[PDB]
């Protein structure tokens, strides 16, 4: 049934779901499953043993939290099936999976088994008419309104730079590292433990994520701010008590720009971007430096753009125009692109029809994904 | 011609200003769909590619021919013009269907001329002259 | 009867096209076909798999470059058909090919099949009213305005010395070698590799060609400049990086005067000229030495004229005045000659008419060209 297709930006930390043609993702919620930690004792307690969406956030302290996917790869598939069912529930999208094509998204350079199982879940558990699994850089470029650019997407679980010139993707310049917002939040939890505040529960880890979102920033340069030893700032916990953050405010998001702070022998986000640009052809490099597009929630850190510009200037050639485009809707750029793409009449030629899946199976989605 | 008219309208200041205003409002749905989903570029490419074959087709000479030698010469001209298909990217199956249609027109024209001839009424030698002319036309085909 | 004839000097490096009577070729573009080598992912990307002309130069980093001609001989005839179609397109000459006689140019001592296939393409595919396959050197001399002399045309693919007496090219004194500007640029690529700066891509061969055109010269004394310390002039690449050239700056154009640097046991350009002069009549040698006309792009190296004059004086007899003429319009000399020839009313008596080709075929061009 050729109703409006359903666009599901399948983030590692937050899922953004809506119908194609909508200006913004109407149904966004965290990508985790909460289960009641304690014992149900009273008649008339909360119904159901699986809490997903704002119901999980309202009763966050009551629940033990599990994230179905890590680094863009689904680890628990029953939880992912539950969450994608919740996307279709009476609360979210109030619709039937059978009647709407689906535009899914995944990180680049992901395992093939992930795509295979996602297609299997969306064609067998849900009897979707049509599925299309799309990479996210193209959606960032659609949302920002370009055809040329290098998309540096840093989300909850995966950071990656994808260069595209005139709508042609360079698949061999795609850089990816598994350092993203969740790693920064874990590092911030470690630093807070080193202050004296132990946040070992999972709801307390969500509190740490809120701390990272609210009170954390990237200094323009690390050495002078590290040596200054500035004063501490007060953050109010949910229960009313206060904590002194201090150096954890800025030493935590520095994990993006040097993953060796946790022993990972990986590249910084600036090195990811510059390597993606410099692996491209020699003539496209100057154009790619002038068109850098930020995406994902981890690029929203206070002072992120300034530090990234300074680092890319340090790494780029002399007198090269670097211009980083950082739209306001960095969180929802991927979904807005998916909505723009799914609304096109050309989108009918891209998806994998259900009968086409039955004919081939994993081969159909493997061919038509790229 | 219609696609050229649509293209000329698309380049007018009003359409460009509308698209620029929608871009400045970040309403990229409409602008991207207008750029891509129209199919105007592909249609223009196809008709411009087909134009050399369609331009100045001599089919009228076959349709206006009232004598068998004129029909033969019109067929020569039509096939010499159909030899221009190499320059284009016309579908070959569509070319064979066009040849089918040209054969239909040739049959209709021959039927008209022979109806004006009244073959059975005239003497036998005139009938033989008309027959050899018609079979020369078929051999030319 | 037909429209004004169209002159098409199709070199190995750059094609130069226009209408007869123009002072200069208005429609010059490189003689290669660019095909995109990356993955088209989004709607709104560049249209078409074939990029010829300035569209190929604008997106040069996106395309694999293929040269149809090699040493003045067409190796890929589909690409040649594409390029000659582009010569007639709405971007160049804005006219239909069924209306204008053509004056194609061909390098001397080419394969017969090359001329036959070129005429077949021009009479069948393009349906030209008439055709005339000329020779480049005699046209260059016509452009200079002289009637007797020696034309040492050194282009991208083939270099050749042709002596002409009163407008007639002596065919038993034509000297030709296949070492030309493209060979010099390949040698320059090899030397830059020997200097640490490595280029592989067909698009980066154009960067090497630009380096040749920008920073390369012919030293008057190769052995003197060889032993001295180099200056290492720095060249700025398109991406903004810099490279120090040094000794490769002058040893690269040395290949014209010493083919043995690439293992070829063929004459040098000075040897080509002198052997063409000395193979002619003993009566004409003085006036041929007194009338030498340079042509083609490879004759534009800094110090080319002085170096060639020194070499010819070394090889020429004493008490013989040597005058190498180096007109400013060396690149377009042969096209200007084709335009001058096609303007004359006698050119009507020179072309092979369409009916003549229809009734005779390759023999018509074979008698009419010679
Ligand atoms: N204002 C902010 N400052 C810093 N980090 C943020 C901010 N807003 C969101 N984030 C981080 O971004 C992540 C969510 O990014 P998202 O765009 O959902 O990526 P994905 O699509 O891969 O899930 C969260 O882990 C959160 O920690
Ligand atoms: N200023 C210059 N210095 C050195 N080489 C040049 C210069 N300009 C053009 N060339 C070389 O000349 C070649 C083109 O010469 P041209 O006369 O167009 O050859 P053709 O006869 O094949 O058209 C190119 O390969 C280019 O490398
Ligand atoms: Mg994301
Ligand atoms: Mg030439």
């Amino acid at each position: 049934i050729a109703n409006q297709p359903v666009v599901i930006d399948n983030g590692s930390g937050v899922i953004k779901a809506g119908f194609a043609g909508d200006q913004i993702p109407k149904y966004c919620f965290p990508n985790y499953v909460g289960r009641p930690k304690h014992v149900r004792v009273m008649a008339g307690a909360l119904e159901g043993d699986i809490f997903i969406g704002p119901k999980a956030e309202e009763h966050r302290g009551l629940l033990s939290i599990r994230y179905p996917m890590e680094h863009g790869i689904v680890k628990d598939w029953n939880d992912m099936e539950r969450i994608w069912q919740y996307v279709y529930s009476k609360d979210q999208l109030q619709t039937f999976s059978e009647e709407h094509p689906v535009l899914l998204t995944e990180a680049p350079l992901n395992p093939r088994k992930n795509r295979e199982r996602a297609a299997e879940v969306f064609f067998e558990t849900f009897n979707v008419p049509a599925l299309f699994i799309s990479m996210q850089a193209v959606l960032s470029l659609y949302a920002t309104g370009r055809t040329t650019g290098v998309v540096l997407d840093s989300g909850d679980g995966v950071t990656h730079a994808v260069p595209i010139y005139e709508g042609f993707a360079m698949p061999h310049s795609i850089m990816r590292i598994d350092i993203a917002g969740r790693d920064v939040s874990r590092f911030l939890r470690l630093y807070l433990r080193k202050e004296g505040y132990d946040f070992h529960s999972s709801s307390e880890f969500e509190i740490v994520k809120a701390i990272k979102e609210r009170a954390c920033y990237l200094s323009i340069n690390p050495q002078k701010d590290e040596t200054l030893e500035t004063e501490k700032a007060q953050y109010y916990l949910p229960d009313g008590s206060t904590i002194e953050i201090g150096p954890s405010r800025f030493r935590a998001p520095e994990l993006l720009f040097r993953p060796d702070l946790i022993g990972e022998e990986s590249e910084g986000i600036h090195e990811v971007l510059v390597f993606a640009i410099q692996k491209s052809d020699m003539d496209l490099r100057r154009t790619l430096f002038s068109n850098i597009v930020l995406s994902g929630g981890s690029t929203l850190f206070k002072g992120f753009g300034d530090r990234l510009l300074s680092e890319v200037k340090k790494l780029a050639p002399k007198d090269v125009k670097i211009r980083i485009s950082a739209p306001q809707e960095r969180l929802y750029s991927t979904w807005i692109g998916g909505s723009i793409l799914a609304s096109l009449d050309t989108f009918k030629k891209m998806w994998v029809s259900k009968k086409e899946y039955e004919e081939d199976g994993a081969r159909s989605i493997h061919r038509k994904t790229f | 011609r219609a696609l050229y008219r649509i293209q000329e309208k698309r380049e007018s200041p009003e359409v460009l200003l509308t698209l620029d205003i929608l871009k400045h409002g970040k309403r990229f749905h409409a602008t991207v769909s207008f750029d891509t989903d129209t199919g105007l570029k592909q249609a223009l490419e196809t008709v411009n590619d087909y134009n050399p074959l369609m331009k100045d087709f001599p089919l009228n000479d076959l349709l206006s021919a009232t004598e068998l030698d004129k029909i033969r010469q019109a067929l020569v001209a039509i096939f010499t013009h159909l030899r221009k298909i190499r320059n284009t990217k016309y579908p070959i199956q569509r070319a064979l269907r066009l040849v089918e249609a040209i054969s239909r027109d040739l049959s209709s024209q021959l039927l008209k001329v022979l109806g004006t001839r009244k073959l059975m009424h005239v003497a036998y030698e005139e009938f033989e002259k008309v027959m050899v002319a018609c079979f020369e036309v078929f051999q030319t085909w």
